[PDB]
């Protein structure tokens, strides 16, 4: 059940290919879909999570 | 199906951990949302709420720790528009808010 309310709240199905470091996948949502490819190896948890969340919008 | 489970798993983890979202289910039907990565100076220092589903089917927020002055107001619109997407993301906008005031 968990795995399914991280896509209702994020839109992002990941590429489960690549290795850890390779933040991967398309956020869909309410826009047209976008790719997500980056290298997070150089990036703090904090700013990748906040860089995630930015894809989720928040109007209502 | 062992691979479909396998992905099932790896996808939580790797949501849990980029999103910095643990999801956690606990007595009487209620799921735990535990937001970490919002203080930039301590970013295991969770923020939290429990949520409900009620008798009527309605989101019900049973608990929040911290306190956030907006969530029962976030109550309100998910009931309103059923978009648990926004709901969840305005929330944890708001526990950034807090974590900044807090400093």
């Amino acid at each position: 059940y968990v795995t399914q309310l991280y896509y209702k709240i994020s839109r992002i199905d990941w590429d489960y290919e690549v290795e850890p470091a390779r933040i991967k996948g398309i956020h869909y949502g309410p826009d047209i879909a976008q790719p997500i490819n980056m290298d997070s190896s150089h990036h703090s948890r904090c700013f990748i999570s906040d860089y995630l969340w930015s894809l989720v919008p928040t109007a209502w | 199906t062992k691979e479909r489970v396998e992905r099932l798993c790896k996808s939580k983890e790797l949501f849990e951990e980029r999103l910095g979202l643990e999801i956690r289910r606990i007595h009487n039907e209620q799921l735990q949302f535990i937001f970490r990565h919002i203080d930039h100076k301590d970013p295991d220092k969770p923020y939290m709420f429990t949520l409900s589903i009620n008798e009527q089917g309605d989101y019900e927020v049973t608990s929040c720790t911290p306190p956030l002055d907006c969530i029962s107001e976030f109550q309100l619109k998910v009931r309103e528009t059923n978009n648990f997407s926004a709901f969840i993301a305005n929330i944890r906008k708001a526990f950034t808010a807090l974590s900044f005031k807090q400093s």
